[PDB]
RNA sequence: GAGCUAGCCCUGGCCAGGGUGAAGCUGGGGUGAGACCCAGUGGAGGCCCGAACCGGUGGGGGAUGCAAACCCCUCGGAUGA
RNA sequence: GAAUGCCGGCAUGAGUAACGAUAAAGAGGGUGAGAAUCCCUCUCGCCGUAAGCCCAAGGGUUCCUACGCAAUGGUCGUCAGCGUAGGGUUAGGCGGGACCUAAGGUGAAGCCGAAAGGCGUAGCCGAAGGGCAGCCGGUUAAUAUUCCGGCCCUUCCCGCAGGUGCGAUGGGGGGACGCUCUAGGCUAGGGGGACCGGAGCCAUGGACGAGCCCGGCCAGAAGCGCAGGGUGGGAGGUAGGCAAAUCCGCCUCCCAACAAGCUCUGCGUGGUGGGGAAGCCCGGGUGACAACCCCCCGAAGCCAGGGAGCCAAGAAAAGCCUCUAAGCACAACCUGCGGGAACCCGUACCGCAAACCGACACAGGUGGGCGGGUGCAAGAGCACUCAGGCGCGCGGGAGAACCCUCGCCAAGGAACUCUGCAAGUUGGCCCCGUAACUUCGGGAGAAGGGGUGCUCCCUGGGGUGAUGAGCCCCGGGGAGCCGCAGUGAACAGGCUCUGGCGACUGUUUACCAAAAACACAGCUCUCUGCGAACUCGUAAGAGGAGGUAUAGGGAGCGACGCUUGCCCGGUGCCGGAAGGUCAAGGGGAGGGGUGCAAGCCCCGAACCGAAGCCCCGGUGAACGGCGGCCGUAACUAUAACGGUCCUAAGGUAGCGAAAUUCCUUGUCGGGUAAGUUCCGACCUGCACGAAAAGCGUAACGACCGGAGCGCUGUCUCGGCGAGGGACCCGGUGAAAUUGAACUGGCCGUGAAGAUGCGGCCUACCCGUGGCAGGACGAAAAGACCCCGUGGAGCUUUACUGCAGCC
RNA sequence: CGAUGUCGGCUCGUCGCAUCCUGGGGCUGAAGAAGGUCCCAAGGGUUGGGCUGUUCGCCCAUUAAAGCGGCACGCGAGCUG
RNA sequence: UGGGAGAGGGUGGUGGAAUUCCCGGAGUAGCGGUGAAAUGCGCAGAUACCGGGAGGAACGCCGAUGGCGAAGGCAGCCACCUGGUCCACCCGUGACGCUGAGGCGCGAAAGCGUGGGGAGCAAACCGGAUUAGAUACCCGGGUAGUCCACGCCCUAAACG
RNA sequence: CCGAGGGUAGGGCCCGUGACUGGGGCGAAGUCGUAACAAGGUAGCUGUACCGGAAGGUGCGGCUGGAU
């Protein structure tokens, strides 16, 4: 339920923010939390490798447990649903009645209070992690596994999901969150229910400076430089493209198809995305 | 206005310095090359 | 060679005083319940006026200079990108 | 003898400019060979959120003292940050180290690279962050939280006593954290006292007073008192915290739970120890047995790790505590007490500046803390002043032009000019009042006005205290008084109307451009399924991201509103198992050389044979493009209509003489006495047009047009006045430039613009203040222009390569 | 071309006369008054404003008249820009 | 009080037919379309047929001249939540009624905003025909939209 | 003190007028097509939406004031 501002400076015209009502909780858990080391886009060169990063909020990572493989059949109570500013979905504190304490991604739904656990004999509700052979076909799930016992990697953003379509043999077919149709391993866990937070895609930043905050540093338009600096750099007065339209780096920006063609994935990709 | 000699002892030896320059191949062609010129000083000198 | 300058990283510091008065909260009114209205409270903001601080708009001076970019009057920002 | 030659020397300009902020000086007395310049006294002025004081960097003896004045000091010099000499910096507690980690750096393991080397977990290094024990006073010519005095504290070693399952680099807790706003109680600091202490003072008309002037504190262990921070206790279960665990976590139960208790800080008190003014007298002595008290204001500092709210969600590690593991439990640790032990480095001085960075004793630059009083609504603003510190290291005269900075002006009031450039006007606060339009916030300080001092009288609430007095902060009502004038000085908006561009706050060509340029939230296209794409790197490795399509890269457009039309023939990109072409390779019809021959060797057609290209489709918020001629209506004109050629398709909405219109000052209307600009229209748009977006848009703008009001020295049109210069005298004394010069006007001549040639005219010799017509004046081997088979940046369907990708 | 600064303005003038005005004339299709045209004449004079960078030009209000041209399209070691 | 019929409304669930698309198989020279054609599609293997998958929308028969609602309007099936309405008994209140300027709520389709969805259909638009022309009618394509959620709009031959 | 009124500044309503622009009414014999009235040769009308020289066309939903 994002939050309006009345027009009361110029940019409190359109700033939306996040509602937090979810969240129950308002600083981290200690035992959680190490420290995020900012990059500014540099690598270990020095060097810049991803333009204009840099100078947003300090942030602490909070880990996350991606595996839940890890703690088969041991029930764990949620008690908490916190900010994460590392990443758009919330997150979910679970207090495991081994007394272990872990974080992870909120579904959608999730309630404080309740309870989720993990294996091949997990019922299937909302927040539950199952290797993916054992979930119902038509169920939307999320934080999937690429491959088995590799950690969760599909499905993670606010709102996000991925719906499970079929099987094949030892495989699973995944709608992804892009559309595309793909085989995934069945030993592969996923977690019953989608991203929460799903309101996120509707927030407006409002200024500037809200950039900042997030670590965003300005863009500045390949038309707006010089040629030594970039395909669309110069001309007299404005100018078109004039060429196709290209990268800094002299690569084609509208169209031209960049995933390898000889990848071993391609087997396991059934249908490209959409839209 | 501000020019471009704000001294710093620090950063003098640590950019400068003996330890520096023997660091690099570079560095110690320094030293080897002011030392067959013979100079009083193969380093810039800072009271630390 | 980044002790100048540009960007980023870590860790510290600074921003007189005054003005405006968002949300919410409380109460009252209103209604089937509501939206909503009114008062109070509240103290938001790349909000306002203005020092320090950061700038450099117009003019005048300076032009073998006090100065290889300064001086005077004026002017921009000043809780923020 | 020339090379704007090289090195050196010495001239010219010239006793010229200048002598570095216009805060400012005068006199008396000393010293000395010599004094505007040194020392002392009195007077005057300047800073006083500093131009005073304390830290940090940087500097490195410049500090203090004696002795000096050749040079350095923009003059002088007896003086000095200068010369010579001697002296001077004292720490368990201050700062750094023998402690900790951050970015980063380095790097056993390991990875990679022709060599050099590049990476890299742990670990190590790394601080202005964490952690950790000293306060007040006195003393020196010069050091002091360092010496001394007083009162406090830390750790290490050893011993005694009491206690305890003791023991860690391992587990856990803690350390541990944002931004804004902010409560209570305090301290710092400050104001007043008719109270307390003090050398005195009575002036010039008055005052011997509840008179004036000065001062009225600082530190302190335990204990205590006020105010805060931190913190649940017990039991049972336990599979988690990579061994163990009585700790921590998780579950259950019981009790205490605005508490309390325990603990830790701050402030107050506190044994004791210190300080102590003006004035007078020679830094000192007295004051003085100095006194040391009451009231009020009061922090941004303290209690603190306090509270609330908000979203952009806010280091680490050690010290410390707890748990246990080897081990050891004759040990070990904990508490208390005693004795002993306690190292290395810095410490002088300058430090918004004459000692640092700017070649200079340079009007520039340099981070942190303190920064007093009064009045002006507030304040670090402004004026004047305290403490303190200065008068800026050339002076004396004069009172021209001219220049700079400044003050005033009759009548007019933008007539100035590219332009109100500049300078006026306006100016704070309180009150009344306030338009189109609007995105409902705004526009707004709109506009426009009224008030503002002082005295007496009446009085409302808030703070303190006590509920009163007193102090204190906001006020309100009545009546008066004075001046030209009451934010009486200083600091402090001119306003309106209407266009263009850009939504907006922001950013930019350090040092000629701040803008309409960039950015910007927002919109769209496109790539990317994660060992992502993309980027840097030979690689390893990184970034992306400890992210995962509501995500990340690339590109265009640029809030918002209403919208974004037609063309896929060409280029791009996407799709297409056919077909055509296609390299290495396969294949080997068929030849060839050589040998007696087996054989060895070479050429080699068909055919099989990728990507790419061809070919077939798609695709515009991909690159891009969106016609011509002729005819036609019952006045004329003009064509809704038609004919025909062409294209891939022929510009739609909206806008239009425009930041675009050539002809052009188009034409008409508005404003003006008069309008090449402006605004509103028309549309034959030289040459608008829809994300290189089209048309609008409230608000915003040191952007650029046009108009009006206000007011003015901008101007008619100048005048006078001020100070700093210019000028004269004393002191110190440059510069570019310079073939040599004994260097006039005209009209001619001359390489075509003559002081220098011809003819004529004019003209005694040398300066000083001024002005700029000439010396094709100076400066800069023209930057425009060309030339050189000169150079460099940039482009592409120029050539030829290479990375990268296939 | 080892540099002769370039439009317009402002300031300051000076010169030529092919004369705009004023003075003297002849002719007139000159009644007067007012003009036309030519001759002599350079002593003096030759306005303020709106528009535009403009020179020029157009316009407003006047005037005896609102002359034209040269001086490196006079004049940037005089200013503006 | 006791009963009744009903596509009355809202939420969630869920079932079969059909179309399209994708994959596999089989199969070959046309299919499609019309008044007739052409564009289109098809040897790069279409159409017709079989099996498999995905997705959206609408609910055949029953069905009616039917039913329900104030109107707009409401139709597979199931469950929940909920409205009106009728009948019986003649039990309760004792005129508590009628209408209703303003007000408030509801209000087909189209349209609008923000997300989503998108099979079929189809304004605009393109192409093929027709025609003197054909910015139409007919044919092949085809984007909004049609669908869901929330918020707007408030119109109608909103008619008996 | 009040006070006719004069002045300054800013608002509100009304009238007249304005380059140019929008449609409207009307006008003996203009140009273009033929939308409606018959099934008007595509039944018509309708709210809306989009498009087109023009009447109109078309989409969606509605009406019969439609024919056979
Ligand atoms: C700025 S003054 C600064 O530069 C000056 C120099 N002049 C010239 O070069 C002239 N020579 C002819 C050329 C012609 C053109 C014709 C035109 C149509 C382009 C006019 C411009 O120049 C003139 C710059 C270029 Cl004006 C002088 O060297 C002066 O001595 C110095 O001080
Ligand atoms: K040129
Ligand atoms: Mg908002
Ligand atoms: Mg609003
Ligand atoms: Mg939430
Ligand atoms: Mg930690
Ligand atoms: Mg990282
Ligand atoms: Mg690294
Ligand atoms: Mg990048
Ligand atoms: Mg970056
Ligand atoms: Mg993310
Ligand atoms: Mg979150
Ligand atoms: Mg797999
Ligand atoms: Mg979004
Ligand atoms: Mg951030
Ligand atoms: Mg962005
Ligand atoms: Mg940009
Ligand atoms: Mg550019
Ligand atoms: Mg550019
Ligand atoms: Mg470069
Ligand atoms: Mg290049
Ligand atoms: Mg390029
Ligand atoms: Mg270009
Ligand atoms: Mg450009
Ligand atoms: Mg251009
Ligand atoms: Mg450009
Ligand atoms: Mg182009
Ligand atoms: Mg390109
Ligand atoms: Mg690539
Ligand atoms: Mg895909
Ligand atoms: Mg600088
Ligand atoms: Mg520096
Ligand atoms: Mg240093
Ligand atoms: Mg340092
Ligand atoms: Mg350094
Ligand atoms: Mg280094
Ligand atoms: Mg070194
Ligand atoms: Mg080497
Ligand atoms: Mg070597
Ligand atoms: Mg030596
Ligand atoms: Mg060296
Ligand atoms: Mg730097
Ligand atoms: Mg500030
Ligand atoms: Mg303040
Ligand atoms: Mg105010
Ligand atoms: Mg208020
Ligand atoms: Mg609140
Ligand atoms: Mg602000
Ligand atoms: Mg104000
Ligand atoms: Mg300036
Ligand atoms: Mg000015
Ligand atoms: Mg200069
Ligand atoms: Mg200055
Ligand atoms: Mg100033
Ligand atoms: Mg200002
Ligand atoms: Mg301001
Ligand atoms: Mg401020
Ligand atoms: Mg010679
Ligand atoms: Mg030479
Ligand atoms: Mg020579
Ligand atoms: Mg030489
Ligand atoms: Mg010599
Ligand atoms: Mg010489
Ligand atoms: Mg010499
Ligand atoms: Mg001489
Ligand atoms: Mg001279
Ligand atoms: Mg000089
Ligand atoms: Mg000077
Ligand atoms: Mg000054
Ligand atoms: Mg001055
Ligand atoms: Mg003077
Ligand atoms: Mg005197
Ligand atoms: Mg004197
Ligand atoms: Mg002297
Ligand atoms: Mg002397
Ligand atoms: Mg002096
Ligand atoms: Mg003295
Ligand atoms: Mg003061
Ligand atoms: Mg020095
Ligand atoms: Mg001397
Ligand atoms: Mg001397
Ligand atoms: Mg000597
Ligand atoms: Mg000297
Ligand atoms: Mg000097
Ligand atoms: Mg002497
Ligand atoms: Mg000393
Ligand atoms: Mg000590
Ligand atoms: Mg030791
Ligand atoms: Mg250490
Ligand atoms: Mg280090
Ligand atoms: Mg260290
Ligand atoms: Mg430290
Ligand atoms: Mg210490
Ligand atoms: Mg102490
Ligand atoms: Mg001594
Ligand atoms: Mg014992
Ligand atoms: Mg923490
Ligand atoms: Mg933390
Ligand atoms: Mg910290
Ligand atoms: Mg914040
Ligand atoms: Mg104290
Ligand atoms: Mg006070
Ligand atoms: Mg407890
Ligand atoms: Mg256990
Ligand atoms: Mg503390
Ligand atoms: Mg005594
Ligand atoms: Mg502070
Ligand atoms: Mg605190
Ligand atoms: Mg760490
Ligand atoms: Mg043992
Ligand atoms: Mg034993
Ligand atoms: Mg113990
Ligand atoms: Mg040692
Ligand atoms: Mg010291
Ligand atoms: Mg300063
Ligand atoms: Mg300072
Ligand atoms: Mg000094
Ligand atoms: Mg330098
Ligand atoms: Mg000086
Ligand atoms: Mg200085
Ligand atoms: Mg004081
Ligand atoms: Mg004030
Ligand atoms: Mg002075
Ligand atoms: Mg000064
Ligand atoms: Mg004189
Ligand atoms: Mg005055
Ligand atoms: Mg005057
Ligand atoms: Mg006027
Ligand atoms: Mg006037
Ligand atoms: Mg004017
Ligand atoms: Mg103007
Ligand atoms: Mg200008
Ligand atoms: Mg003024
Ligand atoms: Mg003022
Ligand atoms: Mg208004
Ligand atoms: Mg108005
Ligand atoms: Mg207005
Ligand atoms: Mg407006
Ligand atoms: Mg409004
Ligand atoms: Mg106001
Ligand atoms: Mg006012
Ligand atoms: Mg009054
Ligand atoms: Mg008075
Ligand atoms: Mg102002
Ligand atoms: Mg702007
Ligand atoms: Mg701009
Ligand atoms: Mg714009
Ligand atoms: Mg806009
Ligand atoms: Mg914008
Ligand atoms: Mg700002
Ligand atoms: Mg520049
Ligand atoms: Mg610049
Ligand atoms: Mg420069
Ligand atoms: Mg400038
Ligand atoms: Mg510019
Ligand atoms: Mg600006
Ligand atoms: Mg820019
Ligand atoms: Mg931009
Ligand atoms: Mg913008
Ligand atoms: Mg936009
Ligand atoms: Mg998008
Ligand atoms: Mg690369
Ligand atoms: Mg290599
Ligand atoms: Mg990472
Ligand atoms: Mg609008
Ligand atoms: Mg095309
Ligand atoms: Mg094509
Ligand atoms: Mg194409
Ligand atoms: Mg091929
Ligand atoms: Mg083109
Ligand atoms: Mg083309
Ligand atoms: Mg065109
Ligand atoms: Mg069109
Ligand atoms: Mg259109
Ligand atoms: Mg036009
Ligand atoms: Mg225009
Ligand atoms: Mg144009
Ligand atoms: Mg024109
Ligand atoms: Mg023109
Ligand atoms: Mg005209
Ligand atoms: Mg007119
Ligand atoms: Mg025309
Ligand atoms: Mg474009
Ligand atoms: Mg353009
Ligand atoms: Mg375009
Ligand atoms: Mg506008
Ligand atoms: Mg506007
Ligand atoms: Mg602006
Ligand atoms: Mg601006
Ligand atoms: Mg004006
Ligand atoms: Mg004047
Ligand atoms: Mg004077
Ligand atoms: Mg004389
Ligand atoms: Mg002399
Ligand atoms: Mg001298
Ligand atoms: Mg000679
Ligand atoms: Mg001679
Ligand atoms: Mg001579
Ligand atoms: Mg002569
Ligand atoms: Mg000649
Ligand atoms: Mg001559
Ligand atoms: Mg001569
Ligand atoms: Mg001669
Ligand atoms: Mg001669
Ligand atoms: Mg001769
Ligand atoms: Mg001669
Ligand atoms: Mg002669
Ligand atoms: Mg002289
Ligand atoms: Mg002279
Ligand atoms: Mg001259
Ligand atoms: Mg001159
Ligand atoms: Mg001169
Ligand atoms: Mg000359
Ligand atoms: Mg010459
Ligand atoms: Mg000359
Ligand atoms: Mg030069
Ligand atoms: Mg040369
Ligand atoms: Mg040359
Ligand atoms: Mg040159
Ligand atoms: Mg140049
Ligand atoms: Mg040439
Ligand atoms: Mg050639
Ligand atoms: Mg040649
Ligand atoms: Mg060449
Ligand atoms: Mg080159
Ligand atoms: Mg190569
Ligand atoms: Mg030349
Ligand atoms: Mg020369
Ligand atoms: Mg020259
Ligand atoms: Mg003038
Ligand atoms: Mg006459
Ligand atoms: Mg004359
Ligand atoms: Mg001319
Ligand atoms: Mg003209
Ligand atoms: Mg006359
Ligand atoms: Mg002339
Ligand atoms: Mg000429
Ligand atoms: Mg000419
Ligand atoms: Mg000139
Ligand atoms: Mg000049
Ligand atoms: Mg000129
Ligand atoms: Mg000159
Ligand atoms: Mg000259
Ligand atoms: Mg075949
Ligand atoms: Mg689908
Ligand atoms: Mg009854
Ligand atoms: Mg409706
Ligand atoms: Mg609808
Ligand atoms: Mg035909
Ligand atoms: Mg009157
Ligand atoms: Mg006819
Ligand atoms: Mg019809
Ligand atoms: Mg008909
Ligand atoms: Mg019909
Ligand atoms: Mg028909
Ligand atoms: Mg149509």
């Amino acid at each position: 339920a994002v939050k309006k501002f009345k027009p009361y400076t110029p940019s409190r015209r359109f700033m939306t923010v996040a509602d937090f009502s979810e969240i129950t909780k308002t600083e981290p858990e200690k035992s959680l939390v190490k420290p995020l080391k900012k990059t500014g886009g540099r690598n270990n060169q020095g060097r810049i490798t991803v333009r204009f990063r840099g100078g947003g909020h300090k942030r602490l990572y909070r880990i996350i447990d991606f595996k839940r493989w890890d703690k088969v059949g041991i029930p764990a109570k949620v008690a908490a649903i916190e900010y994460d500013p590392n990443r758009s979905a919330r997150i979910a504190l679970l207090h495991y009645v081994d007394g272990e304490k872990r974080y992870i991604i909120a579904p959608d739904g999730l309630q404080v209070g309740q309870q989720v656990v993990a294996g091949p004999d997990a019922p299937i509700q909302v927040g539950n992690a199952l290797p993916l052979r054992f979930i119902p076909v038509g169920t939307v799930v999320h934080a999937v596994e690429l491959e088995p016992k590799k950690g969760a990697k599909l499905a993670r953003a606010a709102g996000t999901s991925a719906q499970i379509q079929g099987r094949e043999g030892d495989y699973v077919i995944l709608r992804l969150p892009s559309g595309e149709l793909r085989k995934v391993h069945g030993e592969c866990y996923a977690t019953v229910g989608a991203v929460g937070n799903a309101d996120h895609k509707n927030i407006v930043l409002g200024k500037a400076g809200r950039s900042r905050w997030l670590g965003r540093r300005p863009h500045v338009r390949g038309a707006a430089m010089n040629p030594v600096d970039h395909p669309h750099g110069g001309g007299e007065g404005r100018a078109p493209r004039g060429r196709p339209p290209a990268s800094p780096w002299g690569w084609q920006t509208k169209g031209l198809k960049t995933r390898k063609r000889r990848k071993p994935s391609s087997r396991f990709i059934i249908a490209r995305r959409k839209k | 206005m501000k020019r471009t000699w704000q001294p710093n002892r620090r950063k003098r030896a640590k950019t400068h310095g003996f330890r520096a320059r023997m660091r690099t191949p570079g560095g110690r062609k320094v030293l080897k090359r002011r030392r067959q010129k013979g100079r009083w000083r193969l380093t810039p000198a800072v009271r630390k």
